[PDB]
């Protein structure tokens, strides 16, 4: 078990889990009693509830493992950028003789790169938790303020930010990694409904809805390809006619890449329903998918 | 962290970028940066004169994206990555992980070119990269 606790990095007096190196201070982890018997950690747990299928992610769902080794060997390219050299390769005692004496699990980018392909992460958050070690690692050695730690806080933010590209659509990550042809006018298997999305001061402009919560839905943007939060109050299904009225050419641009979307929606699945002006988005909304409009209890595509 | 963002400001990103490309606009270029203490793009300055007078308004305190149009057939499109000799080490590795983003978001990046001084900016060496 590692010396150093997994919140603060500091030594004093820990609790131990049972199945991973790791320990943790009480006042870290806020407990509010103590713990009775064998104690499995905040990591362990989160990882045993997000690899169980009857609580799994709905991106892990539809990944099998393999696959999404695949999409991490991607992250992990994505994580290498410009600067990341002290982080690529195992630490040498070499260069430093009591590395051994302070890091009791240590941890850099090619051992994850290699741990992924053996396959052995089976869900995103087992794969930032092995990440962190990193970072655990560079604070132990190099203390909080050091340079490298401020590199090593950068790899794990990115980590963070695709792990949760993953999460939001595995195949929307896939297709963004791969870039092919027209990559992002792709239907996924559950096609996300396209929507007139609104920020402030902004035309009304055609995405698909990745997701809701809390009276927002994420937009990923047809032409400019980015995501964001959009009111679902001012979010209509897509149309024929524009919800209001600017900058015409990107705009025309952003409506034939929609448009080719539609005709690969229309071939991949069958159907692809226009709304009537102004209609406004619902969450989960069926409407563009149904085999009738008229008749909504004839159900869906497959 | 969500990284680069492009919703505060997105109409006046758009707007340089569609000067930018438009054969009609004098302006060739568009020079983009960073809202202090945000990972939000804003418009830093644009012009005309391509990109001599775009090297002119790099900051060395800043990382930049510069959008310059260059043409006697059809114009080529270069981001420059900017980054100042007096970045942080640390900003310089998160915002590299933006590069992409940006490309993805000025539709039509023909090259992008690495810059930490003007002497990065060189109009021939572009020229014949494209
Ligand atoms: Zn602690
Ligand atoms: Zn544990
Ligand atoms: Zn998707």
């Amino acid at each position: 078990n590692d010396f150093y606790c997994w919140v603060c990095h500091r030594e004093g007096q820990v609790l131990c889990c049972e199945l991973c190196p790791r320990v943790y201070h009480a006042k870290c982890l806020r407990l509010t009693s103590e713990p009775e018997g064998d104690w499995f950690c905040p990591e362990c747990e989160k990882i045993t509830v997000a690899e169980c299928i009857e609580t799994q992610s709905k991106a892990m769902t539809m990944l099998t493992i393999e696959q999404l080794s695949y999409l991490l060997k991607f992250a992990i390219q994505k994580m290498k950028q410009p600067g990341t050299d002290a982080f690529q390769k195992p630490v040498p005692l070499e260069q430093h003789p009591d590395y051994a004496e302070y890091i009791f699990h240590p941890m850099d980018l090619c051992t994850l790169e290699k741990n992924a392909k053996k396959k052995m992460y089976g869900c995103t958050e087992a794969f930032l938790a092995d990440a962190k070690w990193i970072l655990h690692n560079c604070i132990i050695y190099n203390g909080g303020n050091h340079k490298l730690t401020q590199i090593a806080k950068v790899v794990i933010k990115i980590c963070e930010h695709e792990m949760n590209e993953i999460e939001v659509c595995p195949e929307c990550y896939l297709a963004a990694c791969q870039k092919r042809d027209n990559w992002f006018c792709e239907p996924c298997s559950n096609p996300h409904p396209l929507v007139w999305a609104k920020l402030k001061g902004f035309p009304f402009w055609p995405a698909k809805a990745l997701r809701d919560k809390d009276g927002q839905v994420d937009a990923r943007f047809f032409g400019q390809h980015d995501r964001a939060w959009v009111p679902i109050n001012n979010c209509y299904l897509m149309s024929k006619e524009i919800p209001f009225s600017k900058t015409k050419s990107i705009f025309n641009s952003a409506m034939q890449e929609m448009e080719v979307y539609v005709e690969n929606i229309r071939r991949k699945f069958g159907v692809f329903n226009y709304s009537p002006f102004r209609t406004p988005y619902t969450p989960n909304s069926q409407y563009q998918m149904l085999l009738d409009p008229t008749n909504p209890s004839a159900g869906t595509a497959k | 962290m969500a990284g680069v963002s492009f919703s505060g400001h997105r109409l006046e990103l758009l707007a340089a970028y569609e000067e930018v490309i438009r054969e009609e606009s004098a302006a060739d270029w568009a020079l983009y940066t960073y809202e202090d203490g945000s990972d939000d793009l804003k418009l830093a300055a644009s012009g005309e004169g391509g990109l001599q007078e775009l090297s002119g308004h790099f900051e060395n305190q800043k990382v930049m994206y510069g959008f310059c149009s260059v043409k006697a057939a059809l114009p080529k499109y270069v981001l420059i990555n900017w980054v100042g000799e007096d970045v942080p080490d640390a900003r310089k590795c998160a915002c590299a992980s933006h590069v992409a983003k940006v490309a993805e978001f000025f539709q039509g990046v023909d090259v992008i070119v690495n810059a930490s001084s003007v002497e990065d900016i060189d109009a021939g060496a572009i020229g014949q990269r494209l």
